[PDB]
RNA sequence: GAAGACAUUGUCAGGUGGGGAGUUUGGCUGGGGCGGCACAUCUGUUAAACGAUAACGCAGAUGUCCUAAGGGGGGCUCAUG
RNA sequence: UUGACAUUGUGAAGAGACAUAGAGGGUGUAGAAUAAGUGGGAGCUUCGGCGCCAGUGAAAUACCACUACCUUUAUAGUUUC
RNA sequence: UUGACCUCAAAUCAGGUAGGAGUACCCGCUGAACUUAAGCAUAUCAAUAAGCGGAGGAAAAGAAACCAACCGGGAUUGC
C-alpha cells in the first residue's frame, strides 16, 4: 500500500468507473455537423446574419470587474433612449433583456451608441414588396466589436503630496474594523444622562 | 478515582467487586473450562455489603471487573437520635451524618446504649454511601 | 433438535430454563407454560 | 387515591375486575398470596410499635 | 403515515444500518400517490393538477383535476391543446406535475445542487470519465 | 452611498456616476390594496377567532404580552410572526373595547 | 449569586439607620442571618454540616467554659476564662440537674485533645442532644485565641426542620465589614447546600430587636 | 341491537424483546490447550575485560511514596564493642 | 406494552395542585400556666410590669423574627385528576 | 296531479380512448450485498445491480421566490 518517498494521490477510481467513460472520437464528424447546421440555418434565414445584437456589458465579480464583455440583451430602458420598442428591436435583431438594470452611465451610452450605429448601418425590407437583395455578412459580433475602454492616457505629470498609499490603505482598514464599536461607545457616551 | 478495575482470575474470596452498580463481597468463586479448547468461565457469587442481597455474575477469567475502595473507620459514639448517631474522630472532629442501623444491630446498638457502655462503631465508605456495620466496647480507657 | 424448539437440545432431554413463560413473550419463544401464575399440584 | 402510581392500578380493576363479588374476590386474593403480604405488612407495624414498648 | 417497509418479520438481510422497518418514508407525496391512482382509473385522461380538501387521523383527502384529450374543446383552444401532445402521457406517473416536481427537487438555486437537472442526470454527468482524442 | 475610489474600507469601490433606473412593479408584491383590505376585514368579521388566538387574547389579558409572545412564538413558527400576531391581537382586543 | 452586593449594602443601610439612631436600644444588638431552605428532605438527603471562622467577631463576650488539664488550666488562668478540671468533672458524678444548669450557663465548651476521649463518659450525651460539644484544643495552640476563633464560629448544620439562623455580627460595626461578613456566609451557606443557590427558600438579615429584612 | 367521544387508527417517546439480524470472541509459546508474561520497563549476572548480544536462562523489582523524604545554610557523627 | 398529541364533538358535578391578598391554630407527664420548633436575647417596659438568677422540664419562659405543618376565605386567576 | 333542479344509475345507446411489445439513451419509485477499511459495526461499494411505474426522437430542464456583494451579472442545457 503505503511506499517510498511520493506524493500522497486521489484518484478517484472506486466505483464502477468503467461504465461511464465518455470517448470524444466524434470530434472532427461533430465539428463537421457543426459547420454544416450554420450553413443551413445561414441559407435558411438567408438575409439576416445568424445572430443577435448584444450589449456591452461589465463583468460582475472583483476578479473580472477590469473587464467588460457581451451581456444577454439590452434594458428597455436603452432600448428606449435608442428610440424603439423592445417588441420592434426583436424583430429587427436586437437581443432584449427585461431583467437587467441601469446603474452606470458609461455603460448606458455606449449601449445606446452600441444601437444607434447598428441602426444605422442595417437594412429592413418591406413586408410586402421587392426584396432588394443585400449579399448577407454572418456576424454581427465581428461588425461590430466589443472594444474595452480607454481608463487612461500614457503620459501625465506626477502628482505628489505625501501620503504614500499605504497609510491611506492601512487607515481605511483599521477605521472599517473599528467602526461599530466607535458607534456603540457613542452611543452610551450619549445616553450617559 | 473512587474504583478501580481488576482481572477476575486476580480477585479472590473477601474481596470487594462491583455488580450491578453494587459495592458486593465475595462469598463464592468457581472457575469452569468454557470448551476443552476454551478459556475458563469465572462465576462469582457475592453479597451486597450494605443490603445483604445475594448478587452472581459470570464473566470471561481475562475480562476486567469493577472494584470498589472501601475505607473501614472506628468512631465513638456521642448519642443516638431520630434514628441518626451522632460520632467523635480522633482530633475531635464530629460527624452526624450517619444514619442508625436498623436491624439486629441496631436494636443492640440501641440497647447498649440505653444501658450505658462507651461503645466503639465501625462504619464503613464504599462508593459514596455510608452504613454502620459492627459495635464493640471499649476494654480499657474507660 | 435447538433448531426445531426452544427445549431442544443437550446431551439429556432437558428443559434448561424455565419453563414459565411471560405474556409479554413473542412468537417463538412461548412454548411452555404461558404466565402461570402457579406450579406444581396442589394437595 | 392522589398519590403516584395508584390510577395504574385502577385502570386494571375496572378493565378485569367490575363484575366480580366479595366471595370471589376473597378466593382469587388467596389463591394468588396477597393477603398474606398485607398480613405481613400489618405485623411488620406491631412489631415497630411493639419493640418501642418493650424499651419503655 | 409512514410506509412500513414490506419484509417478512421485519429481518432485512444486511448491516445494522439497513434495520430499519418502522420509520421510513416514502419519497413521494400523498398527493402524488392519489393523482397517480386517479390516472391509472382513467387512463384515458390527462392529470392536471390536484388540491388538498380534508383529512381526519386515517386519511387524506384530494380532488384531481383531468382534462380529455380526445375531446374536440381540448383539439382546438390553443391554451389547452399541449396536453394533446403525446410527450404528456402520464406527466404524474413521471413526476412532472406540480408535487411531482417539489418532490424531485426541480427549483433554481444553491439548495439544489444535487437535484437541479434531476439527481440521476447529474450524478452520471459527474460521475462521467471525458477523454479527447489530443489528451489533456 | 458614493463609492471611495480605493479597494478597502467602509465605502471601497471605483467612482461610477450613477442612474437610479425606474423602480420595478414586482417589488411592490406584498403591497396591500384597497379591495383586498376590504375583503379581509369582512372576512375577519364573518369567521371570528381560531382557539389558539382565542386563548391569545386570554393571555394578553392575564399574563401579559411576554407570555403571549412566548406562546406564540410556539404556535407559530418563528418570533417575528408571534410578534405580528400579538400585535394585531392586541389591536383585536382594543376594538373590541371600543365595540 | 442572585443576591447583590448593592442590595445587601441598601438592606444593610437602614438596618443600621433603624438600629443606631431611631431606635437604640441599652444592650448591644447582633445582626441576625435567618435562612431557610426549599426543596430539601432531612430524612433522606444527606445532612450538610460545616463552620466558617468569621474575621472579625460577631460575639466578644459570649460566655465559654473550657474543660482543661493541668496545663490547660494553668494556661486558661493568663486568658481568663472559666475553667474545670478532670477533678471537677469527676466531682460533678453525673447528676443530671447540675450538667443541665452547666449546658444552660456555658454556650460554648473548649476541651483538650486527651480529655476529649471521656467528656462523654464523665459527662453523657446530653451535651450532644442540645448542640454544645467541646471543641478539641492542643497544647501547642493558642486558647485565647482559639477562644476568639470560637467566639467568632458560624456553623451550619441541617438537623430536622429546614430552617436555620446564625449571627453575623453587631450593630456597632462598620457597614463594609458587615456587607462582607454577611456575603461570605451566604456564600458559605450555599457552597454547602447541594444545588446550589437554588434551593434557598428565603434569606433574612435583622437586627437584635429589629425587623426582618428580605434578601430573595 | 351494543358501545361511544373511550376503544380503533396515525406519529413520536419509554420499557420489554436470542423470536430474529449482523458481527466479534488478542499475541508469545520446544504443536495447540491449561499455566506463565519472557507483551511497556529497572538492578545484578549469563556476556566471552570498548559497545552490542539470545532462550518460557538465573536472582529480584515497577504502575507507588514524599510540602518534605524538594532547595539553601549551620552544627554534629554512624553500626558495633 | 405504556404515555403524549391528533382523530375529538356536545353537557354537568366532585376533589387536588400552584400564583399572590389576607386570616386564625398547635394540651403525654412534670412545670404558675396549652412547650409546633429553631435562632437572637439580658434587659425590654405600654403596666413599672414582664423576663433574667430560680423552680420544673429533653426542650423555659420577657422582648424579637424565621421556618415548616394545619385549618381558612377571594380572584374575569392558572390549572390537573 | 304535472313540470323542473340536484345527485346517483342503466343500456350490444352515438362516437372515442387505455392496456401489450420494445427499453441503448430518458423521468421517477424501491433497493442490496460481495468489496475496501489489511479485523469490524458508522462509512465505502452506492444514492449502484436486481425489482416496479411512465415517455420520445430525444427526454428532462427552462424564462429566477437565481447568482452575487462587484464599476454587478441575467432562462435552461452541454464542453
Ligand atoms: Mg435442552
Ligand atoms: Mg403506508
Amino acid at each position: 500500500a503505503i511506499s517510498k518517498n511520493l506524493p500522497i494521490l486521489k484518484n478517484h477510481f472506486r466505483k464502477h468507473w468503467q461504465e461511464r467513460v465518455k470517448v470524444h472520437f466524434d470530434q472532427a464528424g461533430k465539428k463537421v455537423s457543426r459547420r454544416n447546421a450554420r450553413a443551413t440555418r445561414a441559407a435558411k434565414i438567408a438575409p439576416r446574419p445568424l445572430d443577435l445584437l448584444r450589449p456591452v456589458v461589465r463583468a460582475p465579480t472583483v476578479k473580472y470587474n477590469r473587464k467588460v464583455r457581451a451581456g444577454r440583451g439590452f434594458t428597455l430602458a436603452e432600448v428606449k433612449a435608442a428610440g424603439l420598442t423592445a417588441a420592434y428591436a426583436r424583430t429587427i435583431g436586437i437581443a432584449v433583456d427585461h431583467r437587467r438594470q441601469n446603474r452606470n452611465q458609461e455603460i448606458f451610452d455606449a449601449n445606446v451608441q452600441r444601437l444607434k450605429e447598428y441602426q444605422s448601418k442595417i437594412i429592413v425590407f418591406p413586408r410586402n414588396g421587392k426584396a432588394p437583395e443585400a449579399e448577407q455578412v454572418l456576424s454581427a459580433a465581428a461588425t461590430f466589436p466589443i472594444a474595452q475602454p480607454a481608463t487612461d492616457v500614457e503620459a501625465r505629470a506626477v502628482q505628489d503630496n505625501g501620503e504614500s498609499a499605504f497609510r491611506t490603505l492601512r487607515l481605511a482598514r483599521s477605521e472599517k474594523k473599528f467602526r461599530g464599536i466607535r458607534e456603540k461607545r457613542a452611543r452610551e457616551k450619549a445616553e450617559a444622562e | 478515582s473512587a474504583t478501580y478495575p481488576m482481572q477476575c482470575s486476580a480477585l479472590r474470596k473477601n474481596g470487594f467487586v462491583v455488580i450491578k452498580s453494587r459495592p458486593c463481597k465475595i462469598v463464592d468463586m468457581s472457575t469452569s473450562k468454557t470448551g476443552k479448547h476454551g478459556h475458563a468461565k469465572v462465576h462469582l457469587v457475592a453479597i451486597d455489603i450494605f443490603t445483604g442481597k445475594k448478587l452472581e455474575d459470570l464473566s470471561p477469567s481475562t475480562h476486567n471487573m469493577e472494584v470498589p475502595v472501601v475505607k473501614r473507620n472506628e468512631y465513638q459514639l456521642l448519642d443516638i437520635d431520630d434514628g441518626f448517631l451522632s460520632l467523635m474522630n480522633m482530633d475531635g472532629d464530629t460527624k452526624d451524618d450517619v444514619k442508625a442501623p436498623e436491624g439486629e444491630l441496631g436494636d443492640s446498638l440501641q440497647t447498649a446504649f440505653d444501658e450505658g457502655k462507651d461503645l466503639m462503631v465501625t462504619i464503613i465508605s464504599a462508593m459514596g454511601e455510608e452504613a454502620a456495620i459492627s459495635f464493640k466496647e471499649a476494654a480499657r480507657t474507660d | 433438535n435447538p433448531v426445531d424448539h426452544p427445549h431442544g437440545g443437550g446431551n439429556h432431554q432437558h428443559i434448561g430454563k424455565a419453563s414459565t413463560i411471560s405474556r409479554g413473550a413473542v412468537s417463538g419463544q412461548k412454548a411452555g407454560l404461558i404466565a402461570a401464575r402457579r406450579t406444581g399440584l396442589l394437595r | 387515591s392522589n398519590v403516584r402510581g395508584k390510577r395504574g392500578k385502577l385502570k386494571k380493576i375496572q378493565k378485569k375486575y367490575a363484575d366480580q363479588d366479595e366471595t370471589e374476590r376473597l378466593l382469587r386474593l388467596e389463591a394468588l398470596g396477597t393477603l398474606k403480604g398485607i398480613e405481613k405488612q400489618q405485623q411488620r407495624k406491631k412489631e415497630e410499635i411493639m419493640k418501642r414498648e418493650v424499651r419503655e | 403515515g409512514n410506509r412500513k417497509r414490506p419484509v417478512p418479520k421485519g429481518a432485512t438481510y444486511g448491516k445494522p444500518t439497513n434495520q430499519g422497518v418502522n420509520e421510513l418514508k416514502y419519497q413521494r407525496s400523498l398527493r402524488a400517490t392519489a393523482e397517480e391512482r386517479v390516472g391509472r382509473r382513467a387512463a384515458n385522461l390527462r392529470v392536471l393538477n390536484s388540491y388538498w380538501v380534508n383529512q381526519d387521523s386515517t386519511y387524506k383527502y384530494f380532488e384531481v383535476i383531468l382534462v380529455d384529450p380526445q375531446h374536440k374543446a381540448i383539439r382546438r383552444d390553443a391554451r389547452y391543446n399541449w396536453i394533446c401532445d403525446p410527450v404528456h402521457k402520464h406527466r404524474e406517473a413521471r413526476g412532472l406535475t406540480a408535487t411531482g416536481k417539489k418532490s424531485r427537487g426541480i427549483n433554481k438555486g444553491h439548495k439544489f445542487n444535487n437535484t437541479k437537472a434531476g439527481r440521476r442526470k447529474t450524478w452520471k454527468r459527474q460521475n462521467t470519465l471525458s477523454l479527447w482524442r489530443y489528451r489533456k | 452611498t458614493v463609492k471611495t475610489g480605493i479597494a478597502i474600507g467602509l465605502n471601497k469601490g471605483k467612482k461610477v456616476t450613477s442612474m437610479t433606473p425606474a423602480p420595478k412593479i414586482s417589488y411592490k408584491k406584498g403591497a396591500a390594496s384597497n379591495r383586498t383590505k376590504f375583503v379581509r376585514s369582512l372576512v375577519r368579521e364573518i369567521a371570528g377567532l381560531s382557539p389558539y388566538e382565542r386563548r391569545l387574547i386570554d393571555l394578553i389579558r392575564n399574563s401579559g404580552e411576554k407570555r403571549a409572545r412566548k406562546v406564540a412564538k410556539k404556535r407559530l413558527g418563528s418570533f417575528t410572526r408571534a410578534k405580528a400576531k400579538v400585535e394585531e391581537m392586541n389591536n383585536i382586543i382594543a376594538a373590541s373595547r371600543r365595540h | 449569586s442572585k443576591i447583590t452586593s448593592s442590595q445587601v449594602r441598601e438592606h444593610v443601610k437602614e438596618l443600621l439607620k433603624y438600629s443606631n439612631e431611631t431606635k437604640k436600644r441599652n444592650f448591644l444588638e447582633t445582626v441576625e442571618l435567618q435562612v431557610g431552605l426549599k426543596n430539601y428532605d432531612p430524612q433522606r438527603d444527606k445532612r450538610f454540616s460545616g463552620s466558617l471562622k468569621l474575621p472579625n467577631c460577631p460575639r466578644p463576650n459570649m460566655s465559654i467554659c473550657i474543660f482543661g488539664d493541668a496545663f490547660d488550666v494553668d494556661r486558661a488562668k493568663s486568658c481568663g476564662v472559666d475553667a474545670m478540671s478532670v477533678d471537677d468533672l469527676k466531682k460533678l458524678n453525673k447528676n443530671k440537674k447540675l450538667i443541665k444548669k452547666l449546658s444552660k450557663k456555658y454556650n460554648a465548651f473548649i476541651a483538650s485533645e486527651v480529655l476529649i476521649k471521656q467528656v462523654p463518659r464523665l459527662l453523657g450525651p446530653q451535651l450532644s442532644k442540645a448542640g454544645k460539644f467541646p471543641t478539641p484544643v492542643s497544647h501547642n495552640d493558642d486558647l485565647y485565641g482559639k477562644v476568639t476563633d470560637v467566639r467568632s464560629t458560624i456553623k451550619f448544620q441541617l438537623k430536622k426542620v429546614l430552617c436555620l439562623a446564625v449571627a453575623v455580627g453587631n450593630v456597632e460595626m462598620e457597614e463594609d465589614v458587615l456587607v462582607n461578613q454577611i456575603l461570605m456566609s451566604v456564600n458559605f451557606f450555599v457552597s454547602l447546600l447541594k444545588k446550589n443557590w437554588q434551593n434557598v427558600g428565603s434569606l433574612v438579615v435583622k437586627s437584635s430587636m429589629g425587623p426582618a429584612f428580605r434578601l430573595y
